[PDB]
């Protein structure tokens, strides 16, 4: 902390001088009793489970507050890096380097990793003492808060100091950290000497895990890490992997089961309405059956939205700061004995902040295939809900026999399965439709930041390939209505070539080869054209990808020759934003034909929502009409 | 194919449905003195380390909080004289804490609060160092390793001896060293289906020793039998000589319990031997040979065995033969 | 294990139709290049405006139709030359050793696999071949963007080698046993359609409910391994091209402030590193799609 | 509703009228091992400073004794450099103890008194130093520990097995380490009048393990169920199965001792079950499962009976029906 005289100055003045350097010390303190206090705990849990353990097949406890605990983990690591980047800026002043001044941010990253080992360590043996000590950490922190916020308000900048935003930042995880402090099932105190809860300790889920191959449960960190690390290490494994790759079956323990059944439970709770039976009824009691997963991962796309459209902003300061300075050679005007919020896209904060784009880029395809995973957990228990009160449905009806007389029954079950699988298919991306106009809105705007006659290109590239693009595939979709009529007379000739295997040697081979290649060769011949439409579509699509690179090239010549500028920033920056399209262009026509066959999935779903004494007893084929037999009496005696 | 427990020992079982983690958290020093060697000294080292640095901050904070380390008055006398960098605060540190005494940092009357400060550091700090010599020494004194110079055969015998037929084990010493009062116990783990319906899946049932008097042990120098006397009680009364080998999928164990004549512990080694694993029909080779100064054992012949003419009956026919004569 | 595949409905006027659409994307990197090198020339201040805005649409539709060449007009010969040489290598067969066989076997990876093959495979190929070759072209491209010392490229392929080592392993498991597990939900729904007098007999209906409901309970949780299958791939291959994203920050720091930056290229390593993690996004999912076609 | 130990352990007794309390006094060792962590730690701070501050009052005595502290002449040389305060003779006294060797205050050839008074600084505080590190490790030796992850069942059951009924009460571990050479003893606690007129509050008698050879013990990796045979001896004899649970009002202790393999202590468990605790007619669920690599046993099922078909009749009046049978 000290260049030439400043230990002295400090050392002068009453109170800690105010806390010049004191400040900046009396934080590191705590930072480093928690991290030494750590390693004996954490090392000897780290060895006991390496070398005899038995705690290695089933374990897991909860505590009240982890989903805040996550986020304030997540944010004092945004808290943390903030710090230390406002830090590099006053160290690089270039005239002496103060030691003091960005090590209590150093610290804090280390004890807040090891805060989150002291969760996972808690987590698996359930004792107060680690949160009484983090209790005593999350004290001594708050209280260092205050000698910065005490230093700061007697040297008052207001809104001008980086320094103040993130001690704010930081200050409002102390205050959120007493919360996970307070937990009720802690019985480190004087009061309550017994267990304040009994229920905790046995857990459902464990129950469920500890009967179970495979535990499959939510309830873990929720980063598709462990998920993966149990299916892989068989797979990993050789002699493993070929029993595992064949009895996986047996091997799932099919845990998710006591889950499953909820939701079929929970579907008749949501058709229990006022009203009858509809095919809106039905749909909007679905969408209310399902209840928090919908609006919740269409709140995660929305935030996969939010952190994904940004992503080529942060890259254009690179050009700027960089490329477009090339002479700037100055670091600062401003106070610069502190930090100041002032030009905070410097150079090298573009490059902190460029791998903070990474990590929000993490954030965004993690958050993007977390709520696709949510997505696809709610179509598995909708397909199984909805199968559930069908065949439970059909099973217990048995009305209407005279087109049950028909095979239009076994048709209703055949498109019972394919409009079932379609509809949850049919619903496999909805959020994803639902967030798609934001990001092609959003992304439209900030092309509008960028100019005009680009937005225009690359936007009428888009706005003439989405009709080629249902269109052409509703062409390649009759192609396949046709070609499956031609290709199950191929079925017919096959099974046909079947029964010519059943048949002679001379005969069907030369009846059955000639008119079985002849007609097969027919057939084959107009599904052979039906696939070069097919092929030709999917050409179409592959066209289509130059349509967009048309636009660009367009949209840079364009839009360079009605303005009078020129510039690196368009053809990085706005190439990004071209490939942002590309996904929501395709995802967005096969979202409205999957909106089309939802609708056409719901209507067909709605279309089948709809010892012995005889006395007089009468009987009919038909109850819209006489009855055909009438008056019929007899008893049997046993 | 399934096994019990290994033919060395230490057999591994699988745990499911665990209540608390915690006890095993508090019950600290049966953890510490089971961890390996390169574990232990690291939680050793690592401990004190960190402590030295606990002790070393605290004390470049009472100059920082005199302040007199960087102006240099020579009228103000700081509290520990020749503290010039951070450096220096945490090397006088480790003097406190491993007593070293080095004599140039020297400790004043003028902070009446490091000097109560100094007496925390060092009242921990002889703290630790005593209880890491408890544990150090509580793994000076583990008695696995005298357990493994103990032992057993590769293949076990069953034949009959004065008209009775036994089953024979055989265990040796590699050592000079002795095991005091050590018994051993011999259990049968089988699948047995009681009358009522109810299947228990390992069965553990006891077989008789065989000693006369009543025995728990025997005297172990050089390599001894131990024979099973299969009665009416014995669950190898049913059991045929082609027949039991292939068609029984059981294992019986083996355990040799005692303790050390160096150290008052008691250890105990294990093995089991399967269907496949036991032999009828030979018999242990003499290991003794007597010499001009003492009687020599050879430990090649231990796993060799030699087949003599033996009956191919069970044990409930060969006493129906012999009752029936 | 292609070697049996390059035989396929001809080899020598796929080889070039192919190699054709290699070139074609190769013309596509340098009108990206070329398009960066401009982007330079602009940046140092047209004088070849006419040049780079007229030359730089070349191979758009060039690489429309020629990229889309190869698989034009090829389910046509492989449509005649599969369905016709297959036909007729079993159709000259002697019927007893087909007699004395099993025809579901036959007839179900016989018409299954012209039908799916015939349908299901210039798609897949061509986006594979496609997302093969713009993955190793902006790799390689972004790559000389980077300096030598900033290709890395070893660690790279060292986690991409374990992903899609044992991601080819458990994703071809997770497809078998979940592609395996569609077919008896189906066969005791017709068995459902057609008892059903037989469940007005059985007067405990509630056994096929349960029962229906393990058949139902076991696709779920196959559905919940494709699940898994899709969250290892993205999550696993987005992140590290993220720390591939992360090194391609490294090397535009390295070769922005370590020496004389270039007038372009800065951001090229940017969004190749982006779309790099695209790449391998669709290049893993494309090598699934390869592994089961 | 009168208990005598608890369904966990350690059983409470009340003692009325007490001899002497100095035995106990004079018996040190016991008491300071069975004192909890933070006394412990209290006991060996205090005694320290209260010996510390005793070596530093006679210590500035003999520089009070000698005077040469406050004129400070040059002639006159001092029997210890540097005793400026009343503090510094404290802190040259820690010094002394803890073997700091600071250097600033030196001690001189002047005083013949105070270096015979160093020395029994030196030898008392280097033997209260030792006496603590046998102390501390005395107490990093206790097994009780050891002995809770040996858990019991919640109720017992009483069904035939056969054809003879019999007590059934399972056992389990929780660790990966195991117990050597641990006997269980069952005793059955019930006020019995003998025929001459005399009332003994709580009479012991002890019943049968019926292990075959005569057991005393038995190897314990997994869940094992005890039985008890009940004869003529047994005191269950006389005991029908719905009017014994409510009717009477006795206990039956479980006595589980055994070595830790770690180290030499022999620790004790010990559990009782009720008149209302024992269930008649069930039986302990199959916790034993084979995988493919080992044997798995869940814990869940551990406190889990199913019943099954059971007579409702005495044990007298059973074998009275197959003695007429
Ligand atoms: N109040 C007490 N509490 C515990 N122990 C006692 C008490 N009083 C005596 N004892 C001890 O218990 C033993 C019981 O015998 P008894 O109570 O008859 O003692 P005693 O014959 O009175 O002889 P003494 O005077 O030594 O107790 C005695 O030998 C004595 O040592
Ligand atoms: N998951 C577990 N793993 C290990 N031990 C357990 C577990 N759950 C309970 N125990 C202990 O094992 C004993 C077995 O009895 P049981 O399983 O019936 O417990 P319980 O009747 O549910 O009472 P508790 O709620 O205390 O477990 C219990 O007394 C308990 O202390």
């Amino acid at each position: 902390c000290g260049t030439e005289n400043h230990s002295a100055a400090y050392r002068v003045d009453q109170g800690v001088l105010n806390n010049g350097c004191f400040v900046d010390a009396l934080n590191v303190v705590p930072h480093v009793f928690l991290l030494f206090i750590t390693f004996p705990i954490l090392f000897i849990g780290w060895g006991s489970q390496s070398s005899k353990v038995h705690i290695h097949h089933s374990t897991w406890l909860h505590f009240p507050g982890h989903n805040l605990r996550w986020i304030l983990t997540f944010i004092l690591l945004f808290v943390l890096v903030c710090e230390i980047a406002e830090g590099i800026l006053s160290d690089g002043v270039t005239e002496s380097r103060h030691l003091h001044l960005y090590m209590p941010a150093g610290m804090a990253f280390m004890a807040a990793i090891t805060s989150v080992v002291y969760y996972h360590n808690i987590e698996t043996s359930n004792f107060p003492k680690l949160l009484i000590a983090l209790l005593i950490y999350w004290t001594l922190a708050f209280i260092t808060k205050t000698i910065k916020f005490v230093k700061f308000y007697d040297h008052a900048i207001g809104f001008s100091q980086l320094r103040f935003c993130l001690t704010g930042l930081l200050v409002i995880l102390y205050g959120m950290l007493l919360l996970v402090e307070v937990n009720v099932i802690r019985v480190r105190r004087y009061i309550f000497f017994k267990t304040p809860r009994e229920v905790k300790p046995p857990e459902d889920l464990q129950d469920l895990g500890v009967r179970f191959l495979q535990p499959f449960v939510n309830l873990l960190s929720k980063g598709t890490y462990w998920w993966m690390n149990a299916f892989i290490k068989t797979a990993h494994k050789k002699p493993i992997d070929l029993r595992a790759i064949a009895k996986l079956p047996i091997a799932m323990r099919a845990l998710t089961n006591y889950q499953r059944l909820c939701v079929a439970f929970d579907a008749q709770a949501r058709k229990d309405t006022q009203s009858p039976q509809g095919a809106r009824a039905i749909w909007r009691a679905l969408c209310h059956a399902f209840g928090r997963r919908l609006i919740l991962s269409s709140t995660f796309r929305i935030l996969a939205d939010l952190l994904g459209f940004a992503g080529p902003l942060c890259i254009f300061g690179i050009v700027d700061h960089l490329g477009k300075e090339n002479h700037v050679f100055q670091p600062k005007t401003q106070f610069l004995g502190v930090y100041f919020v002032s030009s905070q896209e410097f150079l090298g904060n573009a490059y902190v902040l460029a791998v903070l784009l990474f990590l929000a880029l993490l954030l965004q395809r993690t958050f993007l295939q977390a709520s696709y995973y949510v997505a696809i957990e709610t179509g598995i228990n909708l397909r199984g809900a909805i199968q559930t009160k069908i065949y439970n449905k059909i099973m217990h009806m048995s009305t209407s026999n005279l087109s049950m007389g028909e095979m239009t029954a076994g048709q209703i079950c055949n498109l019972v399965a394919i409009d079932t699988n379609q509809l949850m298919w049919f619903f496999f991306l909805c959020p994803n439709l639902w967030t798609m106009p934001v990001q092609i809105i959003v992304g439209v705007i900030l092309l509008y930041y960028i100019l005009g006659v680009s937005a225009l290109i690359g936007a009428a590239v888009i706005i003439l390939l989405a009709p080629v693009q249902y269109f052409v595939a509703t062409k390649l979709s009759q192609a396949q209505r046709t070609t499956l009529e031609h290709s199950n007379e191929r079925l017919k000739q096959t099974n046909e070539m079947l029964r010519g295997m059943k048949l002679l040697k001379l005969y069907a081979w030369e009846s059955i080869f000639c008119s079985r290649v002849e007609v097969t060769r027919r057939k084959e011949m107009t599904s052979l054209r039906a696939f070069a439409v097919y092929t030709s579509i999917s050409i179409f699509m592959n066209t289509a990808i130059p349509i967009a690179a048309v636009l660009i090239t367009f949209v840079g010549h364009v839009s360079f020759f009605k303005e009078s500028d020129l510039s690196p920033s368009v053809a990085f920056a706005s190439l990004s934003l071209f490939h942002i399209l590309v996904t929501p262009l395709f995802l967005l026509s096969s979202v409205v034909r999957s909106t089309v066959k939802a609708l056409v999935s719901v209507q067909k779903l709605s279309e089948f929502l709809s010892c012995v004494q005889i006395i007089g007893g009468f009987f009919t084929w038909t109850p819209d009409g006489i009855p055909t037999l009438s008056n019929i009496t007899i008893r049997i005696p046993r | 194919r399934a096994r019990f427990v290994s033919k060395k020992g230490n057999c591994n079982v699988a745990h499911k449905n665990i209540r608390e983690q915690g006890r095993f958290l508090q019950d600290v020093f049966t953890t510490l003195v089971d961890l390996k060697w390169p574990h232990t000294l690291l939680i050793f080292t690592m401990s004190f380390l960190c402590s030295w640095l606990l002790f070393a901050m605290v004390w470049w904070l009472i100059a920082f909080a005199h302040g007199d380390l960087a102006p240099g008055e020579g009228t103000n006398v700081p509290c520990v004289t020749s503290i010039h960098s951070f450096s220096s605060a945490f090397l006088f540190s480790i003097e406190v804490q491993v007593t070293i005494g080095f004599g140039g940092r020297m400790v004043t009357e003028e902070c009446p609060l490091a000097i109560l400060i100094l007496i925390v550091q060092n009242i921990v700090g002889l703290m630790i160092n005593a209880i890491m010599l408890g544990c150090i020494f509580m793994k000076t004194a583990q008695a696995h390793r005298r357990a493994e110079t103990l032992i057993f055969s590769k293949h076990a015998v069953i034949t009959p001896r004065h008209g009775r037929l036994c089953f024979m084990l055989r265990v040796g010493d590699l050592r000079k060293s002795m095991i005091i009062s050590a018994t051993i116990h011999m259990q049968v783990v089988r699948k047995t289906t009681s009358p009522e319906g109810e299947v228990v899946p390992l069965h553990q049932v006891d077989i008789p020793m065989e000693n006369g008097v009543g025995g728990n042990s025997i005297f172990l120098v050089a390599p001894l039998i131990i024979y099973h006397v299969i009665d009416s009680n014995s669950p190898l009364y049913d059991l045929a000589p082609s027949d039991l080998h292939h068609h029984q999928d059981l294992e019986i164990i083996v355990i040799l319990e005692g303790v050390v004549e160096t150290t008052g512990i008691t250890t105990q080694a294990r093995t089991s031997y399967l269907a496949d694993e036991i032999l009828w029909g030979q018999r242990f080779v003499p290991i003794v040979a007597e010499e001009d100064g003492r009687y020599s054992v050879d430990y090649s012949k231990f796993g060799n065995t030699v087949k003599v003419p033996t009956p191919l009956c069970t044990a409930r026919q060969l006493d129906e033969d012999r009752s029936l004569l | 294990a292609c070697t049996k595949y390059l035989s396929s409905a001809g080899i020598l006027l796929l080889s070039l139709l192919v190699f054709s659409q290699l070139l074609k994307h190769m013309v596509l990197v340098a009108i990206d290049y070329w398009l960066a090198k401009w982007t330079d020339s602009a940046l140092v201040l047209q004088s070849v405006y006419a040049m780079v805005f007229t030359l730089l649409c070349s191979l758009g539709i060039v690489l429309c139709l020629v990229t889309s060449v190869t698989v034009e007009w090829t389910g046509l010969k492989v449509a005649k030359r599969l369905h016709r040489s297959l036909l007729n290598r079993i159709i000259l067969a002697p019927m007893r050793f087909f007699e004395t066989t099993p025809l579901g076997s036959i007839l179900n990876r016989f018409s299954s696999d012209c039908n799916t093959i015939d349908q299901h495979i210039p798609s897949t190929l061509e986006c594979l071949s496609r997302s093969t070759l713009l993955c190793v072209s902006a790799l390689t491209v972004i790559s000389y963007v980077t300096p030598v010392f900033l290709v890395a490229l070893l660690p790279l392929a060292v986690v991409c080698y374990f992903i899609q080592k044992y991601f080819r392993v458990a994703s071809r498991d997770l497809q078998q046993l979940d592609d395996t597990t569609q077919l008896p939900l189906v066969s005791h729904f017709a068995e459902t359609v057609e008892g059903l007098t037989t469940i007005r007999a059985f007067r405990y209906e509630a056994r096929f409910q349960q029962k229906l409901l393990e058949y139902t309970d076991s696709n779920n949780i196959a559905s919940l391994f494709l699940t898994a299958a899709n969250r290892w791939l993205e999550v696993c291959m987005e992140y590290i091209g993220a720390c591939v994203v992360l090194i391609a920050a490294a090397t535009s720091i390295s070769n922005s402030l370590h020496r004389e930056l270039s007038a372009g290229l800065v951001g090229l390593g940017l969004t190749y590193a982006l779309m790099v993690s695209n790449y391998l996004n669709w290049m893993v999912r494309n090598l699934a799609d390869m592994e089961i076609q």
